[PDB]
């Protein structure tokens, strides 16, 4: 209710069968579709997002509303605009001589990164991407190619390609890059994708990016009907030192919902929850239980929250469990809905053929990304595209789900490849009735 | 008068099931109900699960007893509610030196968030 | 694709 210009969501009326990624109820307040920003260092990734949204934000999330002027007298592309998530769903036009209101068409979230790991393990569901390519450099730069291989792997079809920094670059040189791009995407999953020139710095042609975000990127399918699951990507203690007792507040779980809807006052559990070590060192896991106290997407309060965006969940849970991201890696959802808890995985796996900036061995050290959980893991057995891992920390996850693998190369972590889970070993949860 | 003395205990309070902080609130509120007209009690958070319990008294003995009683009330309630209690510091008199080591560590803990 | 296979095995 805290924002009276926006949709009055209501749990008495909510019909989850009737939700769509464009339902104004929802879109008024939260983003419903996620757009990754990918490229190379200094190619303007974060800066494009900052230009579209106004936001200044291991992953990072920024929502932006996208509007169309309801005037026939609009010259293209200036029919389109973008704004911060808290802005009203209609406003009168800026553009002189044009008449009527901008009206909200779409509300999107930009999933910015310093990225390959998160892409391959599906920790950040990207419904689409912006491939940024700086004109002042050639195509592809190393990360640019690496990212495009990552896109091919993730099978994301809908893409926009952004030639950035055109403020620095003369038209002759600008067009000289264009064929490099065209050739580089030819033979790849990006082959059909639009190329748009922009300046993130001077905010040239941003309207076009918005136009093509509305037009090229279709409404993705969603699972609103299942019981929900969220991945905890951040967790917070909101209580500032000095706190008096009545003013103590819950720990807050922040994540991207994958399915279902969270509702205020819904009862939830978290897996694996609290990890504890038995007499014989044997792992034992107690799921955390609680109640949703409140819901947020950025500065917008919600009574229900739906996949897309990063959604903040207020809870009863003692802050000691949420503080300084202690719950990151956990899965959150409705009671009895959550996946099984695993300590060992059999996986089918695939590696980077290029030694970018070789195959497995037994008892090899790995760090492994499953959902938001970077855990230590160690190899148990090996074949040419199949093997087995034992995990340092237990995880909550699904058979078939993607996971990503890193080795301590040059004495520090680099990704080497990925796999699907095909079988695994689970902990029985211990619940005190 | 033996000019009024400031007395403090550090207490660690927690709950890891359904009622979570609403249980912890209730405990610490029972704590506050142990305050006396001549001796109010104040609880303020340090950083979970640790909290600071303070009182002003004209005699050490009376204040140290009051806090040490309230500590028990609190322990009973959180333990009644599947939760946890620990004493990080049995109640001393607070030197304002000790109080600065607190106030500085509370700013440290703001920065750690 | 050959492009993917140049980067994967
Ligand atoms: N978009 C854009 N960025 C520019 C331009 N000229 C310089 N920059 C640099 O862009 C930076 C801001 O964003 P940038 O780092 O390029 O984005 P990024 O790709 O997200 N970097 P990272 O991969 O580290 O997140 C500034 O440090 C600035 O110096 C320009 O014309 N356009």
């Amino acid at each position: 209710l805290g924002q009276p210009h926006l949709s009055r969501q209501d749990l008495t009326t909510l019909d989850v069968t009737k939700l769509t990624p464009l339902s104004h109820e929802v879109i008024s307040r939260q983003a419903t579709i996620n757009i990754g920003t990918i490229g190379h260092v200094a190619h303007g990734k974060s800066t494009v997002v900052k230009a579209i949204s106004g936001v200044h934000t291991k992953l990072g999330y920024a929502n932006a509303k996208i509007y169309k002027l309801d005037d026939p007298s609009c010259p293209r592309p200036e029919c389109y605009r973008s704004c911060g998530s808290s802005t009203p769903d209609e406003f009168p036009t800026d553009i002189p001589g044009t008449k009527g209101n901008f009206k909200l068409v779409r509300h999107v979230s930009f999933v910015d990164c310093p990225l390959m790991a998160t892409m391959l393990n599906g920790a950040a569901v990207m419904d689409a991407a912006l491939l940024l390519i700086a004109g002042n450099e050639s195509c592809p730069q190393p990360q640019t190619s690496e990212h495009l291989a990552a896109i091919e792997i993730m099978k994301l079809k809908h893409i926009l390609i952004l030639q950035n920094k055109i403020d620095l670059v003369k038209e002759s040189q600008a067009k000289e890059q264009y064929e490099q791009i065209l050739a580089f995407v030819q033979g790849t999953v990006a082959e059909g994708a639009p190329i748009i020139p922009i300046s993130a710095q001077l905010k040239y042609n941003i309207e076009v990016v918005c136009e093509y975000i509305v037009k090229k990127i279709p409404v993705p399918p969603r699972d609103f009907t299942s019981e929900p699951r969220l991945i905890v990507i951040r967790s917070f203690d909101v209580n500032k030192p000095g706190c008096e007792v009545d003013d103590l507040k819950g720990g807050v779980a922040g994540g991207s919902i994958l399915k279902g809807v969270l509702k205020v006052g819904q009862e939830i559990e978290v897996r694996p929850g609290i990890v504890s070590k038995d007499s014989e060192g044997k792992l034992m896991c107690k799921p955390i239980f609680s109640k949703i106290v409140s819901l947020f997407a950025e500065h917008n309060d919600l009574q229900y929250a739906a996949p897309g965006g990063l959604i903040g969940v207020g809870t009863k849970i003692d802050p000691t469990l949420c503080r300084a991201d202690r719950m990151v890696g956990q899965v959150l959802g409705a009671v009895g809905a959550l996946p099984e808890i695993f300590t060992e995985l059999e996986i089918s796996y695939f590696l980077l053929r290029r030694l970018l900036g070789q195959k497995l061995s037994k008892n090899e050290v790995l760090m492994v990304n499953i959902g938001s959980l970077s855990t230590g893991g160690r190899v148990s057995a090996v074949k040419a595209d199949l093997g087995k891992i034992v995990l340092t920390n237990p995880v909550c996850t699904e058979v078939g789900e993607k996971i990503a693998l890193s080795r301590r190369v040059e004495k520090h972590w680099r990704l080497i490849g990925w796999g699907q889970i095909r079988r695994g070993v689970t902990i029985k949860p211990t619940v005190d009735d | 008068t033996p000019q009024a003395v400031k007395i403090r205990a550090d207490i660690e309070v927690a709950c890891y099931g359904y009622e979570g902080i609403d249980a912890v609130k209730e405990a610490l509120r029972a704590g506050l109900n142990c305050s006396t007209e001549n001796m109010p009690i104040k609880i303020n958070l340090i950083a979970p699960p640790r909290y600071v319990m303070t009182t002003t008294t004209l005699e050490r003995t009376e204040g140290l007893s009051v806090l040490s009683q309230a500590m028990a009330v609190i322990k009973e309630k959180i333990e009644e509610k599947r939760g946890v209690f620990n004493v990080q510091m049995e109640p001393k008199v607070v030197t304002d030196t000790d109080e600065t080591e607190l106030a500085r560590q509370m700013e440290r803990l703001e920065r750690e968030n | 694709s050959a492009f993917l296979k140049a980067w994967v095995y």
